[PDB]
């Protein structure tokens, strides 16, 4: 049986071609980002472990997260389709679903109270 | 208080369940190194085989013994 | 003071081992005492009956015709 | 370092337990059934920094 | 591999600082410088409840009601005097 | 009621009158006996509604509510007094006076007979609010959540005034009294079918229903604390106050004008508790938790059963202490921190170890445990939603179980967890952090003893 | 955790870290002592031989049908120790590991009292702040070429300077505060 | 690799690979410790979900269908000898119990003044 | 589990009978004029040692006196064992009894197959 | 319930005969014993099912502070893989840890045998599905199974733990309670069952195999199982079948349920609810 | 009392110097401190991973992949043990 990554259950490290790799343009790339995270990383520890430090680190990699997550949203809003008709049945599919859902079970119960077959035994509350 | 330790001569390899699987493992060539680490599990104290009965039965002796003799009375 | 062994059998206090077969030992003298006094583990005490030795009299089987 | 809370919140959880098991009307019933969940959620996790237990 | 001759030392260095700091960590002494009853919450506590449930719940109605107690072929009742008949006699003896 | 109020009105001498240095001393000590008077409302040994004269009336709906609009407003300027405290000592008493004329104007408009008299009042709570909101806001976009607030309430707000202009001259006075014992039957035609919707849309506005919501999300974002607690605790809940003496009269279409609210309601309580599951602002989660359980509440004032009622009556006094003690964690985590971020302030029970079982006791009262007021108001909101359709149990049960995930997820994720390595170091926790709390939490343990104070007209 | 991660592994790390997952995986299969110790020195053969290839191609052609080899004759609960990520303490004690920054809002009573403590501890504050310029002065007269750049940091190179960026890994909270 | 262009809003966040937090490595000293990331690398879009209390992506032993197929299968051939059973069950040569009375009409609660069809329970 | 099972849902079920309706055939038939069962106890009797309504068998006489010996004999709960024993010979004289009745049934059932072919004279 | 008790009774107890954590396998147990409690409601006998939470009560308890002592006496190991010949080590929790295990798997004139085989022999003798029959009386034999995997590693075997040993259970908090438990699980179904008010109406009438089933598949459990851990000692590689992974990642409901829901009910809420 | 008395190092030294000792190929009367393993002694590349598995066995913990393909002389062992359960002697 070969190990068969699913979007989740991922493909492992090892078990991976990529990994097994060694073109020299692969081994560049692979240096070349440790640089930026050892960048980033003599970045942080000489300005956490400062003393005479007061103010907050901020962590600018955190406020663009959330930035683009609650403000960058409608000024990047195009309406396509595959975007309105998907707008639309999340919005309004649901709740016209429930509407005959339970307009077609108030009307059941109206029906059998007004016929006079509902129980409403020892109801005594509402 | 500065534990001592055992001097680590004292363990041996015969005499326990690794010897055998060191002569096995000889007949292919191998040497099985780490096997004298190995050798306290087997060596002493906790070197007599456990049976499952025994742990099962613990006590059955004197059980049986108090029950004979309240039997009597 | 326990003391901490390297490689050793722990070395065992008098109450360990009294108090476990202790335990153990009235386990045993309770499976008994009660086994003697009241064996009704196995067959209970009443048998069951032969469902196909019963007289065709006595199930009101009629006479075939 | 904090045994008596992690004693406290044991004799708690007892206490709603009894509750759950002799509650009359079920209203009872409900803080003993919904009472021994959040006592469990704060007593599993009682090592809230391993995020195995929180989880 | 083998630590790099330039980081057996960042290593020898603040391991030796970690000795300190932990050390420095053990406290003097003096450091922390501070400046039956059995029946105490057994008896004190019963006395209250049975205040209550004496002179409040027993005397409310429908406070502690009670099934009916047992009665069975030929034992008495205390409270009216009658002696509850006997029951019809068991014709078997099979065991 | 002019003790509830002029008493009030006197502390705006005060704030101004006083030193600069015992200003909020004197205004915080008077309210609080201020809110001592407004506890004799809830005398009533009778069940006629107390009409103290011909403007002023409290029936048991209003009288749950005046006290709590007394009461915030000592706590409202003791959560101000730290942001507020930077400021030019005129500042300073302008705030502390918008705070006073909040209650001023909401306890009159919980305690106002004549519909109109609400209007007025109803709509002017809208000008202390924008000022505190706008003027001390912190973030750049407050101006825009300014608008929001003021356009959706104002928009909503001009309809209303038509239709209670126009109930007037069809019936001939405003006056709940006697609107209630008067014939008001309206006649199912199309218009009569507007009308209602006039009246509901401006209370249904500023209750956020699941439609036209977006306004409290923004709004309690930028606000101070003080402005996210009146929002939360009072001003949302005017709008469930005038559902209940507004639908005295309309009393034949809303049996099926409501569908389309109800199902907007009840799928919305779904979607609101939801997207608080992934929300990374903290302020943020609590105001769509404000948002879903309001959501019930206007689910719950148009079954129109009994119990709906004093479910909404239980849930809208019990939910408005709730979350402003969120609001107010929030904030004191706000200003330590400096950034509303859900994901950073990891563990603080390891360095706020009170606060946090203030957290989580503020979290229980989120979710529904059961020996509190909340569960006690869910539970019958909640039955009569059955009783409407036995099938209403699933949203109103998948409801139950996210608003369990992200209230505990609020607690998991700010309040454990291994702690924030080197935020600016938090500083241990004020005696006033921890009392603002304590007051807002003792009055919720005390009321669970007694429910049938905030119990409403109903039962 | 203490040393850095190296950019791209090599061909023998790669190798060498099956030895200790395989091994490691193969006393979860072999939960008796001599039954294991026997069929592993048994594994070590399957790597010892195989030692010499020289083919690279080969050798990375043995290395990924080895750990394909493992990947589906591995145990699914391993013997992961009690004190290592995925274990049964791990984290556990850390809620008790407090970041030491916070005895620093301490009221003056409670500093009153473990007297000498706070005067260690005002020393090597001292030791701190006495050595920052020196410190980033280093960590950047270092800075070698701009190029490949690593995580790694210098040793102190001279008498007196505290070897850099230490105040985190020296003074971090003990592992187990208990 | 900028998210697609379909106007959702992504805008220019980066697409960064869809692992969760789990398999980052462990041993690290990842300056956020419990996100397991470091500081200005990017943030994933749904690190809300991906987050260790949370959902989690880390290769499986077993392949993932092998998993939902297995899963499933057991459920149903149970669920279906289940039904096996109900058709046909288990029970012992014993004929139906029976009550005194009339099957204890009036203690079960009948009409006391109704009497009902008499059910009689003869002997062997 | 049993054989008898495997004589329903194995091989035929045409003989074997329905659980869910034992006493099939007629009554009598088979009998003439055959006893019904006898209850000692009381129907008030019952009602007064707060029988369970299940417990309230043919065997509720001898329970009866069980409850009476335990509730008397307090303090030893061990003593009442004699009674126990009548209780369970009762109930199980009338599993028995139950047994018996199947066991009928069963065997009048293939007196219908029997005869049935019997009766099925060619002509 | 009747058949959700019987499926939850051997789902979790093949899940148990794989996993190696004491306290896990201890846990599954606890969930199996109330699979059973959960069958005996759903055949209607009430009250021999809270029989059977009160003798549950006493030996779960004593189990899990078993393992208690042994992984606190230990470097905190909580794998059976790494814990062995707690036997002679540590005889007084070795000797309380038996006492439990055989009342687990109804050991005759013990507490678990006073409720247990009442609630077995229900099963053999009412109308019920054959699948549930058959699954509870097999879920019975791996109880013993399980039970005897935890005796073999934990305590009859040589030790496998870590060389330096520390081990002491004197302490009188530990004896006195588990000593106090172990006199509750000797003989506490004697005293229930006799003093309990006569319910239920039992049928002691069976064919003896159905009387003496619940003892006879407890005693082959054992004996299959013991078979089992015998057979590992050799230096032949067994390993295990395929569907044992199945059984050791818990059936795979963990695997597939918690990361598909948790997965795409959040999604929905960022991606759909919340942003759309 | 249950929890084990803690490591000194002058302890911890003596544990690894000491497994070492029982380990074949290493020889018992010449393993030395500072002995470092693929240069003094002779082990090979494949070795090494052994020999600190064998620690991490004898103390009980795992030492990571990446700070464990260093454990070459055979105190790093010692410090790097210590250093992981802080042992400060
Ligand atoms: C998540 C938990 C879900 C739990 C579901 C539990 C369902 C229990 C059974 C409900 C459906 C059968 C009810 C039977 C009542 C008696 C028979 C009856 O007459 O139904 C009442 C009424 C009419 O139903 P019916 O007979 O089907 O007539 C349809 C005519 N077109 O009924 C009606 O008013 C019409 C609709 C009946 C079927 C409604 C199905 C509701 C589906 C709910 C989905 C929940 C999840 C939604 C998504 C959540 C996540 C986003
Ligand atoms: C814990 C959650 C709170 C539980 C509170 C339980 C007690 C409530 C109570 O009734 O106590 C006050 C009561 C006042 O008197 P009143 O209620 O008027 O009773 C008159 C009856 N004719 O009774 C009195 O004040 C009279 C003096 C009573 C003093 C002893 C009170 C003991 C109450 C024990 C209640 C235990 C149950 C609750 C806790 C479990
Ligand atoms: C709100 C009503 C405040 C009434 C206050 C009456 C006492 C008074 O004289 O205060 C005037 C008030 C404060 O004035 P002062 O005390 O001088 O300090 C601020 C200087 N700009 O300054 C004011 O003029 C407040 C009143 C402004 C006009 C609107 C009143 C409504
Ligand atoms: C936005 C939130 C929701 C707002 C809803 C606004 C509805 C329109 C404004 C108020 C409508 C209203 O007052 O309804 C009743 C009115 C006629 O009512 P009636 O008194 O019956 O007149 C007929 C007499 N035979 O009917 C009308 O007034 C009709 C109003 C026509 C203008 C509609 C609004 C246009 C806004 C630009
Ligand atoms: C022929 C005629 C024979 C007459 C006698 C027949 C046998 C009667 C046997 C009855 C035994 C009852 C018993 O021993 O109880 C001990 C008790 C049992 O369990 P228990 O703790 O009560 O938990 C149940 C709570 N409902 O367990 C305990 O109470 C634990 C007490 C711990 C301290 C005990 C210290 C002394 C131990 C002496 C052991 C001998
Ligand atoms: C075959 C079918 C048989 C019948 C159906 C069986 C399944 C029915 C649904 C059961 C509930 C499904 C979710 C269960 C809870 C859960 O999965 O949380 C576990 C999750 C990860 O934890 P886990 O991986 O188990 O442990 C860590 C090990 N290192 O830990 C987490 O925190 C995950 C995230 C939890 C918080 C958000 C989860 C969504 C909340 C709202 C939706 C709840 C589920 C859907 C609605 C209820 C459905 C019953
Ligand atoms: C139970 C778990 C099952 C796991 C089974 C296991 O995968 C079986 C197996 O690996 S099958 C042998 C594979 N063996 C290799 O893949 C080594 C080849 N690689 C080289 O030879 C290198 O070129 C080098 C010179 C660096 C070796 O030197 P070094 O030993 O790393 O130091």
């Amino acid at each position: 049986s070969k190990y068969k990554p699913a979007p989740l259950a991922t493909l492992p490290s090892t078990l991976d071609p990529a990994e097994y790799d060694v073109s020299p343009e692969t081994r560049r790339a692979q240096v070349e980002r440790l640089s930026i995270r050892a960048r980033l990383k003599r970045e942080y520890l000489l300005q956490y472990n400062d003393p005479k430090r007061v103010s907050h680190i901020e962590d600018p990699a955190l406020i663009r997260w959330t930035y683009a997550r609650s403000a960058n949203i409608y000024p990047n809003f195009r309406p396509t389709p595959k975007n309105s008709l998907l707008g639309a049945v999340a919005g309004f599919g649901p709740l016209i679903f429930w509407y005959y859902v339970f307009k077609t079970d108030r009307d059941r119960k109206e029906r059998l109270i007004q016929e006079g077959k509902l129980d409403r035994k020892f109801n005594i509350s509402y | 208080g500065k534990m001592e330790l055992p001097d680590y001569r004292q363990w041996k390899i015969e005499g326990t369940p690794l010897e055998t699987v060191q002569k096995k493992l000889a007949a292919r060539g191998l040497r099985d190194p780490w096997a004298r680490n190995e050798a306290w599990r087997y060596m002493g104290g906790f070197a007599g085989n456990i049976t499952f009965p025994s742990v099962i039965l613990k006590g059955f002796k004197w059980g049986f013994a108090a029950f004979v003799v309240a039997l009597g009375a | 003071h326990i003391q901490p062994r390297y490689r050793e059998f722990p070395q065992l206090t008098r109450s360990q081992v009294i108090q476990g077969e202790f335990l153990s030992s009235l386990m045993w003298f309770w499976i008994l005492w009660r086994f003697w006094h009241d064996s009704d583990a196995v067959l209970g005490h009443f048998s069951y009956p032969d469902p196909s030795q019963w007289t065709d009299e006595e199930l009101g089987i009629p006479p075939d015709d | 370092p904090n045994i008596n809370r992690f004693i406290k919140y044991l004799t708690l959880f007892l206490i709603t337990m009894l509750i759950l098991t002799s509650a009359n009307n079920m209203f009872q019933l409900f803080i003993g059934w919904e009472g021994v969940g959040i006592m469990s959620f704060l007593l599993i996790g009682w090592w809230y920094g391993r995020t195995d237990a929180n989880t | 591999s083998g630590y790099t001759p330039d980081e057996k030392l960042r290593l020898q260095q603040l391991r030796e600082l970690r000795r300190r700091w932990l050390k420095d960590q053990e406290l003097s002494p003096r450091e922390p410088v501070l400046p039956l009853f059995a029946v105490s919450h057994v008896l004190i506590p019963m006395w209250f409840v049975h205040y209550y449930v004496k002179y409040h719940m027993a005397t409310k109605p429908y406070t502690i009601v009670s099934s009916k107690p047992r009665i069975f072929p030929g034992d008495t009742i205390l409270e009216t005097g009658e002696v509850i008949p006997p029951m019809r006699d068991f014709p078997d003896q099979h065991h | 009621m002019l003790k509830i109020i002029l008493p009030s009105l006197m502390l705006l001498p005060l704030t101004w009158l006083s030193s600069p240095k015992k200003t909020w001393t004197n205004v915080t000590s008077y309210s609080f006996l201020i809110s001592l008077t407004s506890l004799t409302l809830l005398w009533q040994t009778d069940e006629n509604y107390k009409n103290f004269s011909n403007m002023f009336s409290s029936d048991p709906l209003s009288t749950p509510l005046i006290i709590l609009t007394a009461w915030l407003l000592p706590l409202m300027l003791m959560a101000s007094q730290n942001h507020l405290k930077k400021d030019n000592n005129v500042l300073q008493k302008l705030y502390i006076s918008m705070l006073i004329s909040l209650q001023i104007l909401l306890i009159m408009t919980f305690s106002a007979t004549e519909l109109i008299m609400f209007y007025i009042l109803f709509e002017a709570t809208l000008i202390p609010t924008l000022i505190i909101i706008t003027r001390w806001g912190n973030q750049t976009e407050r101006l825009n959540a300014g608008i929001y607030f003021l356009f959706y309430t104002l928009i909503g707000s001009i309809p209303l005034l038509i239709a209670l202009i126009l109930i007037q001259n069809h019936v001939g006075t405003l006056n709940l009294m006697i609107l209630s014992f008067t014939t008001h039957t309206l006649d199912a035609s199309w218009s009569n079918n507007l009308l209602w919707l006039a009246c509901m849309m401006a209370f249904l506005i500023k209750m956020p229903l699941y439609g036209v919501h977006l306004w409290l999300p923004k709004a309690h974002v930028e606000a101070p604390i003080a402005g996210s607690m009146i929002l939360a605790a009072i001003l949302l809940k005017l709008g469930s106050y005038g559902m209940i003496r507004i639908s005295i009269i309309l009393d034949p279409l809303t049996k099926y004008m409501a569908y389309p609210f109800i199902l907007l309601s009840l799928w919305g309580m779904i979607m609101t508790s939801s997207i608080c599951l992934r929300q990374t602002d903290l302020k943020s989660l609590i105001a769509y938790s404000s948002v879903s359980h309001m959501a019930l509440v206007i689910a719950s004032i148009m079954i129109q059963t009994p119990w709906s009622f004093m479910g909404a009556t239980m849930l809208m006094i019990a939910h408005g202490l709730t979350s402003s003690l969120l609001f107010c964690l929030a904030n004191s985590n706000y200003e330590r921190i400096h950034s509303r971020t859900m994901i950073m302030a990891r563990g603080l029970q390891m360095v706020f170890p009170l606060m946090a079982t203030w957290w989580l006791m503020a979290s229980l009262a989120n979710l529904a445990l059961p020996p509190s007021i909340n569960l006690m108001g869910e539970l019958f909101i909640t039955m009569s939603l059955f009783s409407w359709s036995n099938f209403t149990i699933i949203l109103m049960g998948i409801n139950i179980i996210i608003t369990g995930m992200y209230s505990m997820y609020m607690i998991i994720t700010t309040q454990r967890g291994k702690l924030t390595n080197h935020m600016i170091n938090l500083q241990p926790s004020h005696t006033r952090e921890l009392t603002l709390m304590a007051l807002h939490m003792i009055p919720l343990i005390l009321l669970t003893t007694s429910p049938k104070l905030i119990t409403g007209l109903t039962m | 955790a203490f040393c850095a991660p190296p950019a791209y592994l090599t061909h023998q790390q790669k190798v060498l870290r099956l030895y200790k997952r395989a091994l490691r995986h193969l006393e979860s299969w072999c939960i008796h002592r001599d039954k294991y110790r026997y069929f592993a020195c048994l594994m070590r053969a399957r790597f010892e031989e195989h030692k010499n290839e020289k083919d690279m191609m080969r050798a990375t052609q043995l290395l990924r049908e080895a750990e394909e080899e493992f990947w589906q004759n591995q145990h699914p609960q391993p013997y992961i120790f009690p004190d290592s990520p995925g274990g049964t303490s791990f984290e556990r004690y850390e809620c008790y590991k407090v970041p030491e920054w916070c005895l620093d809002y301490w009221h003056p009573s409670e500093k009153a009292m473990y007297p000498d403590y706070f005067s260690k501890r005002e020393q090597w504050k001292k030791l701190r702040m006495e050595s920052w310029d020196r410190e980033v002065k280093q960590l950047q007269e270092e800075t070698s070429p701009d190029g490949i750049m690593t995580e790694a940091l210098p040793p102190a190179r001279r008498e007196g300077d505290l070897p850099p960026l230490w105040w985190h890994i020296v003074t971090r909270p003990r592992e187990r505060p208990t | 690799e900028p998210y697609p262009d379909d106007g959702m809003g992504y805008g220019d966040y980066p697409m960064l690979p869809n692992r969760s937090q789990h398999e980052r490595d462990p041993w690290y000293q990842w300056d956020h410790s419990e996100l397991r990331m470091n500081w200005g690398e990017p943030i994933h879009w749904d690190l809300d979900m991906y987050i260790r209390n949370r959902v989690d992506t880390s290769p499986t032993p077993v392949s993932w269908d092998v998993m939902c197929k297995h899963l499933f299968g057991f459920v149903a051939f149970m669920v279906f000898m289940f039904w096996v059973g109900h058709v046909f069950p288990s029970y012992q040569p014993v004929g139906p119990k029976q009550y005194p009375y009339n099957n204890l009409y009036l203690e079960r609660g009948g009409d006391p003044t109704k009497e009902p069809e008499p059910v009689v329970h003869y002997d062997i | 589990m049993g054989a008898h099972l495997t004589r329903r849902y194995l091989w035929d079920a045409s003989v074997e009978p329905d659980p869910e309706k034992i006493p099939s055939f007629p009554p009598d038939l088979g009998f003439p004029e055959r006893k019904e069962r006898v209850m000692v106890a009381t129907q008030q009797e019952m009602m007064d040692a707060q029988l369970t309504l299940q417990q309230r068998d043919y065997c509720a006489h001898y329970l009866i006196r069980l409850l009476k010996c335990k509730r008397d004999s307090f303090p030893n709960f061990l003593a009442c064992k004699h009674e126990q024993h009548d209780w369970d010979y009762c109930e199980h004289l009338d599993y028995v009894k139950r047994m018996k009745e199947f066991e009928r049934e069963r065997r009048l059932l293939q007196r219908k197959k029997r005869r049935a072919l019997k009766e099925a004279r060619v002509a | 319930m009747l058949c959700l008790g019987a499926l939850t009774t051997l789902f979790t107890a093949i899940c148990a005969l794989t996993q190696n954590d004491i306290k896990k396998i201890i846990a599954f147990s606890t969930s199996s014993q109330l699979g059973l409690m959960m069958v005996t409601l759903g055949m209607n006998q009430p009250h021999l099912a809270f029989l059977h939470i009160c003798t549950h009560a006493f030996f779960k308890a004593m189990l899990f502070m078993c393992s208690g002592s042994i992984i606190h006496s230990l470097a905190d190991e909580q794998d059976i893989r790494k814990m062995g010949n707690i036997t002679k080590i540590m005889p007084f929790t070795s000797s309380c840890l038996v006492i439990g295990s055989l009342a687990l798997t109804g050991m005759p004139f013990l507490t678990g045998f006073y409720s247990k085989d009442l609630i077995i022999e229900a099963i053999n003798t009412c109308n019920t599905n054959a699948w549930a029959l058959l699954i509870t009386l097999i879920a019975t034999s791996m109880t013993a199974m399980y039970s005897m995997r935890i005796i073999y590693f934990v305590t009859m075997t040589k030790p496998r733990f870590p060389p330096l040993i520390s081990i002491n259970e004197n302490d009188p908090d530990l004896m006195n309670p588990i000593k106090r438990l172990a006199f509750g699980s000797i003989f506490a179904g004697f005293v229930i069952s006799y003093n309990i008010p006569p319910t239920s109406i039992p049928v002691l009438t069976m064919p003896w195999f159905l009387k003496t089933t619940a003892l006879i598949i407890s005693v082959l459990g054992f004996l299959i199982a013991l078979e089992l851990n015998n057979l590992t000692m050799k230096l032949s590689m067994n390993k295990a079948n395929p569907y044992s992974s199945f059984s050791t990642l818990l059936g795979f409901f963990p695997s597939i349920i918690h990361r598909i829901t948790p997965m795409k009910s959040l999604n929905l809420s960022l991606k759909t609810s919340l942003t759309l | 009392y249950s929890d084990a008395p803690p490591l000194t190092l002058d302890g911890i030294k003596d544990r690894v110097l000491y497994v070492l000792k029982l380990y074949d190929k290493i020889d018992p009367e010449k393993l030395s401190v500072n002995s470092h393993f693929m240069k003094d002694l002779g082990l090979d590349s494949l070795d090494q991973v052994e020999i600190i598995m064998a620690m991490e066995d004898e103390f009980g913990f795992e030492i990571p992949d990446i700070d464990a393909e260093k454990l070459m002389c055979p105190q790093e062992i010692v410090d790097y043990i210590a250093d992981k359960k802080d042992v400060y002697e």
